[PDB]
């Protein structure tokens, strides 16, 4: 994986995956790559995705912080994600979270 | 008797009868609450930038 | 989703409001007052005739 | 519930108190007090240092004044008479 950029078009800090992230990349070949957050405050819904070459990927993420600066490890290379998440409409939720 | 309220009232008031009330009258504001169903909402992600 | 808005008491003027539910795409609603009724509480004193 | 807006400036800063809390703000206030004490201690030291400068010139005769004024203030206000 090379040339990586992370854009967050939508984020809402809640118990569920209230954040959407688009990661651009430059892959050597077609294969499966593992997706994992290197930050203990952010959690990714996707465990593994498919890569090819010059393309992009959409991932769902959950966080509690309003200002979230997190590193996403796609395959063996890391990318920095900048997000300014907003508060949710409900104060009390019906499901537990990390 | 002269002209009634229908013709003399300010703010362009229209006077109706049985029951007696004033229709269409500009003055002050008015609050309006709308409870839009979640069936008419679309997630942001499902959209484009 | 409950959307609270305040518009002036002016008939014939269209007013637009932005509905922004967090996590969901914005929605624009156009509201226009067609007519405004003010009914007073009456108490009959008497009636006059010929 | 309780919205922990960001700012701004400060304002929304205290709003966070409600969000994760009991505490938080009190510790920050204590830190601020400590900072004020440091600021006050510095000023007290500075005044003593200003005396240390004014010393010698305290005995004594033609030679500031002049200093003075350049003088921090105190220099000058002995300089008087």
């Amino acid at each position: 994986l090379t040339d990586m950029s992370c854009e967050v078009p939508a984020c809402t800090h809640s118990s569920d995956f209230g954040g959407v992230a688009i990661i651009k990349y430059a892959a050597s070949k077609k294969g499966k790559c593992a997706v994992h957050s290197m930050t203990n405050a952010v959690t990714i819904r996707e465990a593994e995705i498919e890569v090819e070459g010059n393309s992009q990927l959409q991932i769902s993420f959950s966080t509690a912080l309003a200002s979230a600066e997190f590193r996403v490890q796609v395959c063996s290379t890391q990318v920095h994600c900048a997000a300014e998440c907003h508060p949710p409409k409900d104060h009390i939720v019906n499901y537990p979270a990390s | 008797r002269g002209a009634s309220l229908q013709h003399t009232a300010p703010f362009g008031c229209q006077i109706a009868t049985n029951p007696v009330r004033a229709v269409n009258c500009a003055v002050g504001n008015m609050p309006i609450s709308i409870d839009i169903p979640e069936a008419a909402f679309t997630r942001v992600v499902d959209a484009p930038s | 989703y409950e959307h609270v808005t305040v518009i002036p008491n002016t008939v014939g003027v269209p007013y637009k409001t932005l509905v922004n539910r967090p996590g969901y795409s914005p929605m624009v609603l156009e509201m226009e007052l067609l007519s405004v009724t003010l009914e007073p509480t009456l108490s009959l004193d008497y009636i006059t005739c010929e | 519930s309780t919205n922990g807006t960001a700012h701004g400036h400060p304002h929304e800063i205290i709003l966070y108190y409600y969000e994760l809390y009991p505490t938080m703000t009190v510790v920050i206030v204590s830190v601020a007090s400590f900072v004020l004490l440091s600021m006050v201690g510095t000023a007290v030291g500075m005044c003593v240092c200003a005396r240390r400068r004014c010393i010698t010139p305290y005995e004594l005769t033609p030679g500031a004044t002049v200093p003075f004024l350049l003088s921090l203030l105190c220099c000058v206000r002995t300089t008087k008479a």
